RNA sequence: GCCCUAUCAACUUUCGAUGGUAGUCGCCGUGCCUACCAUGGUGACCACGGGUGACGGGGAAUCAGGGUUCGAUUCCGGAGAGGGAGCCUGAGAAACGGCUACCACAUCCAAGGAAGGCAGCAGGCGCGCAAAUUACCCACUCCCGACCCGGGGAGGUAGUGACGAAAAAUAACAAUACAGGACUCUUUCGAGGCCCUGUAAUUGGAAUGAGUCCACUUUAAAUCCUUUAACGAGGAUCCAUUGGAGGGCAAGUCUGGUGCCAGCAGCCGCGGUAAUUCCAGCUCCAAUAGCGUAUAUUAAAGUUGCUGCAGUUAAAAAGCUCGUAGUUGGA
């Protein structure tokens, strides 16, 4: 008679033939170029854009001046375009279906902490993204999986460097009694 | 029969194993992986090996 | 909250809050010790409930 | 088909319904005696105690002598021939234990070159036997 | 408006079965039951009788469209407190954390007698392939009462927890030590670089937490997370396994042993003195904090076929006509 919400759903699709020899390669170098850790997150994009395309095909099914393709595929342009994939001139949805995977990893943070400039690798983006180093519009960000606003903000908002002066002892303080004193003298 | 039970690998020749650098893991192990593959070899002449063709 | 009266804290303040700034002694024996004196003194009809129980 | 009109339902149904009878993973797996005959019961594992340890020949373009384990269960008191997956693992099986014996793997059927035995050994004694093999455990003497 | 069976084809009826009349009981309507008369009622459009590892429905998993299989389990509605019958108080109970007896199981005894029911929360015994703390509290949501004020193992918060599901570490860079290339060249080689890719356990001081943990905070009392001071890693030893490398199916004709022996292998197939398949090294692959092996199962299966199968020789049309139900019937 508990209170909860017992509500979960799998956001990744294993395929269905499992060794070939041709999908291993496009599904490695869309890993060796936007830096990514497995195949999960792989089949999860594709998986999100599925869903995309499988409403819309659901809704160009549906006649001209359908008070649902109205609401709903004009909805669904602003949640694209909000996230901006789609040029906002381009409201007109026929430009759903010519759309690759490569329209969200553009827009992840991991690249566009690469192609700001405000680093020097692609691998050295999940390495500031995991060591507190950034924020977006006074928000502090942890996460390579965040497309968020499209209208974007950067880096910092507070933080106090001292990583080795508060390292070290300045590299001086450390020799006072340490086999000087009670040794020679 | 069931009296040459144990047979070979009670009569094998035991070897130490190897002791050497750890595999990177990770998303390195995948950046190696891509590093092998395309953006710097060529194919250079006939057919292609397998990478294990130690022949 | 309000900042009105001192009464009237008393009066619309749940106890365990008061006794954050501190007003209000709670008990000092447990459920299961209540329990049983409970039941123990249930047994029992007459004036001797009094007489048994910690 | 063969019949297509309007209202000849109970001519379809009572037909597909007694010709359903005569498919075998139905007749198998569904109502009938071998839920009733299978010595675990509809269950994937059972638990035995070992009474003797014989070899079996191989079949055809082979020959070897296979390992196996005469067995008898618990819950039921049936014997069932066994078998000892791995190398040289019949001198760690002493007499008069406890064996968790898990099926084969095509479904109560013979494999491979053995000639009629249907269930494999996965532990022994409560000590995994990969363990026990390997190197990583010990039998508790 | 429902699951399997014709190796269940005829059933019910002075033992109320189907109806008429007058009554009794009961909250009211009736064979619910007595008294008197009549002999009828269901059934191949599947009655009757038997099984069910049957609790029913809202719904869940896969799916083109059709559908198959699962719904013990948090919501609604019924049934039952070891088995069966009986009854009090009370508006309302055939109640069981209420009583009276039998049968089965069972306790204390001075041997005269007495008392009991976890399929309530915890926890043991047992059976098993198979499933957690004899902890804390009325504060939250709400319920009971004579009632602002006392109670509630209903309930809530913690402990166990790899059923499963989401997010996410195990490194990042720079200098020249070696190769490779479009770009300038030079008859090639070299070199020259508006841009390098990198490759070695090469060297450099970077940038952090996992952990350690004062102090708040959180909470009825505490804890985790969250915020922060001091602390805290270069083989950063603060170290990633599980399976496999004949084909199907990604990937060694590498080396050393046994020599149809021991063994692998879901299927074809390997092993008899040079084994790419065995036991081991080296190397190589696919998934990655997860992976294999069993079993139940759905798709693939137009190999159960209404959409959408076959019947000359492969499995397959009664030896032949007649014929009541049924199914379909010209303008
Ligand atoms: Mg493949
Ligand atoms: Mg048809
Ligand atoms: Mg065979
Ligand atoms: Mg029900
Ligand atoms: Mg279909
Ligand atoms: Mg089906
Ligand atoms: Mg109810
Ligand atoms: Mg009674
Ligand atoms: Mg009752
Ligand atoms: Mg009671
Ligand atoms: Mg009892
Ligand atoms: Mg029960
Ligand atoms: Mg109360
Ligand atoms: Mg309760
Ligand atoms: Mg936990
Ligand atoms: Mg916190
Ligand atoms: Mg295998
Ligand atoms: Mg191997
Ligand atoms: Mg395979
Ligand atoms: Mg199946
Ligand atoms: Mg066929
Ligand atoms: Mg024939
Ligand atoms: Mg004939
Ligand atoms: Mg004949």
């Amino acid at each position: 008679p508990v209170a909860r919400s017992w509500v979960c759903r799998k956001t990744y699709v294993t395929p269905r033939r499992p060794f070939e020899k041709s999908r291993l390669d496009q599904e490695l170098k869309l890993i060796g170029e936007y830096g990514l850790r497995n195949k999960r997150e792989v089949w999860r994009v594709k998986f999100t854009l599925a869903k995309i395309r499988k409403a819309a095909r659901e809704l160009l099914t549906l006649d001209e001046k359908d008070p649902r393709r109205l609401f709903e595929g004009n909805a669904l342009l602003r949640r694209l375009v909000r996230i901006g994939v789609l040029d906002e001139g381009k409201m007109k949805l026929d430009y759903i279906l010519g759309l690759k995977i490569e329209d969200f990893l553009e827009r992840r943070l991991q690249t566009q902490v690469f192609k700001l400039g405000l680093a020097k690798s692609i691998h050295h983006a999940r390495v500031l993204i995991r060591q507190r180093h950034i924020r977006v519009r006074k928000q502090v960000v942890n996460i390579p999986s965040f497309i968020v606003r499209l209208d974007s903000q950067k880096h910092i908002d507070f933080s106090l460097r001292s990583p080795y002066g508060g390292g070290r002892p300045g590299r001086v303080k450390r020799k006072n009694a340490k086999k000087g004193q009670g040794g020679a003298g | 029969s069931l009296a040459r039970v144990g047979k070979v690998r009670g009569q094998t020749l035991k070897v130490a194993k190897q002791e050497k650098k750890k595999k990177r893991t990770g998303r390195a192990k995948r950046r190696m992986q891509y590093n092998r593959r395309f953006v710097n070899v060529v194919p250079t002449f006939g057919k292609k090996k397998g990478p294990n063709a130690n022949s | 909250m309000i900042y009105d009266s001192l009464d009237y804290a008393k009066k619309n303040e749940p106890k365990h809050r008061l006794a954050r700034h501190g007003l209000y002694e709670k008990k000092k024996t447990s459920r299961k010790q209540r329990k049983e004196r409970k039941n123990r003194m249930k047994k029992v009809r007459g004036t001797a409930k009094a007489n048994v129980g910690a | 088909g063969k019949c297509r009109g309007l209202r000849t339902a109970r001519k379809l149904r009572s037909h597909r319904r007694d010709q359903k009878w005569h498919d075998k993973q139905y007749k198998k797996a569904h109502l009938g005696t071998a839920l009733k005959a299978n010595p675990f019961g509809g269950a994937s594992h059972a638990k035995g105690i070992v009474l003797e340890k014989v070899g079996v020949e191989a079949k055809q373009p082979n020959s070897a002598i296979r390992k196996c384990v005469r067995v008898q269960l618990i819950k039921n008191g049936k014997k069932i021939t066994a078998f000892v997956p791995n190398d040289g693992c019949l001198n760690f099986i002493e007499e008069n234990d406890e064996v968790l014996v898990a099926g084969f793997g095509r479904k109560g059927h013979a494999v491979g070159d053995i000639p009629g035995v249907r269930f494999k050994v996965v532990k022994v004694a409560n000590v995994s036997l990969l363990a026990l093999y390997k190197g990583k455990k010990e039998r508790p003497r």
